[PDB]
């Protein structure tokens, strides 16, 4: 969804690229230090602009 | 000649003005059409063909 001018909650609501951006993406899951057996909410996210 | 020469002035200008509304092989023939109900990424390459 995170991309160069696409639209989207993220994209409307938080770190959003420019049209004219230069660069590379990398992604990779981590569960190593990311997965909790009770929740890692410590992950926040905003959903109300 | 007098009539040929303003005929051929008026048919120069009417073909001039037609050929506005050919969309050349892109989505729309309008401006604000592309822009709106595109991503501006690949919107450019339609506005500049």
């Amino acid at each position: 969804q995170i991309a160069p001018g696409q639209t989207g909650n993220i994209a409307d609501y938080n770190y959003k690229l420019p049209d004219d951006f230069t660069g590379c993406v990398i992604a990779w899951n981590s569960n190593k230090l990311d997965s909790k057996v009770s929740g890692n909410y410590n992950y926040l996210y905003r959903l109300f602009r | 000649k007098l009539q040929d020469v303003v005929n051929h002035n008026a048919q120069a200008l009417n073909t001039l003005v037609k050929q506005l509304s050919s969309k050349f092989g892109a989505i729309s023939s309008v401006l604000n059409d592309i822009f709106s109900r595109l991503d501006p990424p690949e919107a450019e390459v339609q506005i500049d063909r």
